[PDB]
RNA sequence: CGCAAGACGGACCAGAGCGAAAGCAUUUGCCAAGAAUGUUUUCAUUAAUCAAGAACGAAAGUCGGAGGUUCGAAGACGAUCAGAUACCGUCGUAGUUCCGACCAUAAACGAUGCCGACUGGCGAUGCGGCGGCGUUAUUCCCAUGACCCGCCGGGCAGCUUCCGGGAAACCAAAGUCUUUGGGUUCCGGGGGGAGUAUGGUUGCAAAGCUGAAACUUAAAGGAAUUGACGGAAGGGCACCACC
RNA sequence: CCCCAUGAACGAGGAAUUCCCAGUAAGUGCGGGUCAUAAGCUUGCGUUGAUUAAGUCCCUGCCCUUUGUACACACCGCCCG
């Protein structure tokens, strides 16, 4: 029986990006009229949204996503924090080619902050210029020192450090260009990202460090 | 979401496609604008230099 | 009716999220979270055949009802997860996908990015109905 | 009498391999047997783009693209011609190919 | 958006690897094991191949639990058909998965015993060793490392060849077979009756091994060649075809 | 055959299906064959004269390669309880 169109009641919120991440004025999106009955505030505080870190940097930065979660809200106004970084599906699907050894090595590890990631890496051997065999794999040997290699860094480089210099880290993809030099004493690699990070544990609250990161 | 009237002049007779082979392919010089050209369809006979009125200005057809 | 902002510049923004398979196309913008819709309908709703559940046409006049209510509401502007039935199912595109897309670009929303998400499994579950294959 | 030297398709050093299952039939065929054929196309298509250019903000952006492995057990790949009958001396050439790289202007 | 269960290890992944074969792709650690190579180490004939005996042995099935996510041998359903107990849709079973026992069979095909020698060209690739006043990658030079080129073993193979083989298809082994003789082991003697009867044996069971006859019958069969013909693929041609 | 009278169905044809590209389709009369008599026929001929593909291999038919075949009295063939 006619009743209540829901938009005609819905409340607009600016979604904000941390520090230091670029622009910050993500876009926005539509919670219901805060009712006794009821926390526009609540419908509202653990969302996630996953933004391209092209819209956030401005750019190279086609593939690269960030995964931005709602920590909490002032009129009108929602301070997000790193949530995860993923790398989409062309990009990933576009390096898998054949004849070439695809190499994986992901840690998980707690940050100086108390945050618990998982955060892998990824490597695909290349041929080089005057090669003549058409594949270019690697050796069993080879792939075990260079995963050895990865693993190392990526504890060594999220160990020190909070939340926000692995994010400040990732853009300038600084962990890459490491391994890339950690690694070429042992077999050549093209490609190479930290192409995840997931978050595992959060440590409690705290508005302190979030409203540093933000406002 | 759309509606307008497009006029385009034939500039090349392709060949014939339908398995019964009664549709010719054409290419059309787009008379409003010549910087454009594209690939359409036709029922009737047609002859270099006559003109077509495009309803879907996209598209650009090919087999069928 | 009614919108984020005045904004002679930037668009609000929501997500688009279409799923095509064949024998059906849904179309769908939701908040850039998820958790709240706004304005679905499917390929199917606009015609009438089940055989003609999933064609293009459908597809499009899907994409203008939705585009309408989205522009009707609030959207100025919307990122899009286009979909396969995916899981063991055929990882391909369904025909009216495309044409949605068409249609809801050509009606003069805007867009923003793009990735697939149809699931795709680090392969099991066995595909359905067994080994001699589906014969036909 | 034996008709293909490989038999089906190239095992020789196994006996065994894990068998996939045809992306048409569902079947099911050993991995060294069956018809594969990658499968990378844009988002967006033929026309769309210059909508999709268009309606976009962002200044290019830069098409994502779908990519897709098939596999075909031998009668979906004969059936839908992905490969045709080929006479008792053609079945020989592994080889492949074209003679542009059909990508817009091709059939 | 989170979480639980059970399943499975995609892309990377190959005429590529290993393993006696059956078979075997997530990480990491432990445990022993296996080949190749290198090797102016050790023994001095230790050795080749095998009745009997024995180890392993995909799948289904069977015994008892765990478990059943997924899919699903049976059944019940909806369609289709002249008939449909089917294909096709749906619900869905034992089962799939895992543990401890059975069972001993698969076009378990390379349909090709195993071991040794000899007879022919070229380029790949896994791997080991060896050589280069060759490239690139670094520091102050390095020790590095990955490559290019060559050489040699032993892998799985490929390619081209009037050696030669074969009925041919094919085959560098299916060669070195009437000019018939390197070692050893196994099975076959027209086709059906038949892996059947019967006794023995193994099995909880389902079944497995060994294995006849009476009778039946003049071809069974192989290979190549050619049409005819196809609801196989590219083909055409004609208003006795369409448009 | 005529003359009168009696003055039917049929008011556009389902499933199907023939034939056809230029003096062609179609309307329209004539002459020849049969013939004693007998044209609704066949068999030409002129007259009046369009619509419409201008091609292609979809269906159909037949020949063209390649391919499969337990067929070869050749698919109208060779089959199970």
């Amino acid at each position: 029986k006619k009743v209540v169109d829901p938009f005609s009641k819905k409340d607009w919120y600016d979604v904000k990006a941390p520090a230091m991440f670029n622009i910050r004025n993500i876009g926005k999106t539509l919670v219901t009229r805060t009712q006794g009955t009821k926390i526009a505030s609540d419908g509202l505080k653990g969302r996630v949204f996953e933004v391209s870190l092209a819209d956030l940097q401005n750019d190279e930065v086609a593939f690269r996503k960030f995964k931005l979660i709602t920590e909490d809200v002032q009129g009108k106004n929602c301070l997000t924090n790193f949530h995860g970084m993923d790398l989409t599906r062309d990009k990933m699907c576009s390096m898998v080619k054949k004849w070439q050894t695809m190499i994986e090595a992901h840690v998980d590890v707690k940050t100086t902050d108390g945050y618990l990631l998982h955060l892998f890496c990824v490597g695909f051997t290349k041929k080089c210029n005057n090669q003549i065999r058409k594949t270019s794999y690697a050796q069993h040997q080879q792939v075990r020192q260079i995963r050895k290699k990865m693993m190392e860094i990526m504890t060594r480089e999220v160990q020190t450090n909070d939340l926000k210099e692995v994010v400040n880290k990732l853009i300038p993809d600084s962990i890459g260009k490491d391994i890339e030099k950690a690694c070429q004493s042992i077999y050549p690699l093209h490609d190479v990202f930290v192409r995840k990070v997931k978050m595992l544990k959060k440590p409690k609250f705290e508005l302190g460090k979030l409203m540093e990161l933000h406002g | 979401r759309v509606q307008p009237i497009k006029l385009a002049r034939v500039t090349k007779v392709l060949g014939r496609t339908g398995s019964q082979g009664q549709c010719t392919q054409v290419r059309v010089e787009f008379m409003d604008d010549t910087s454009r050209s594209i690939i359409r369809n036709v029922k009737g006979p047609v002859r270099e230099g006559d003109v077509l009125t495009l309803l879907e200005s996209e598209r650009e057809a090919r087999r069928l | 009716s009614l919108g984020p902002q005045v904004a002679e510049g930037e668009n609000v923004f929501g997500v688009c999220h279409i799923f095509a398979s064949f024998n059906d196309t849904f179309v769908h913008v939701t908040d850039l979270s998820g958790k709240e819709t706004i304005c679905r309908v499917t390929g199917g709703m606009k015609v009438k055949a089940d055989r003609d559940e999933s064609s293009p046409y459908a597809a499009m006049l899907a994409a203008q009802d939705v585009a309408q209510r989205c522009k009707e509401l609030g959207i100025t502007a919307l990122h899009i997860k286009l979909r396969a039935t995916g899981g063991n199912r055929t990882k391909t595109p369904g025909p009216g996908a495309q044409s949605a897309l068409r249609a809801l670009a050509r009606s003069g929303m805007k867009i923003g990015r793009i990735e697939d998400v149809t699931p795709i499994p680090s392969d099991s579950t066995r595909r359905k109905g067994g080994r001699r294959g589906r014969r036909l | 009498t034996k008709k293909r030297r490989n038999n089906g398709r190239a095992k020789k050093g196994r006996g065994h391999v894990q068998p996939i299952r045809c992306t048409n039939c569902a079947c099911c065929v050993p991995k060294d047997k069956a018809i594969k054929k990658f499968v990378i196309r844009n988002i967006v298509e033929a026309a769309a783009v210059r909508d999709i250019s268009e309606v976009s903000v962002f200044d290019a952006y830069v098409l994502p693209k779908l990519y897709v492995k098939l596999h075909y057990c031998v009668s979906c790949a004969i059936h839908s011609k992905v490969v045709r009958n080929r006479s008792r001396e053609a079945r020989k050439d592994r080889t492949p190919p074209p003679r542009f790289r059909p990508a817009g202007a091709a059939p």
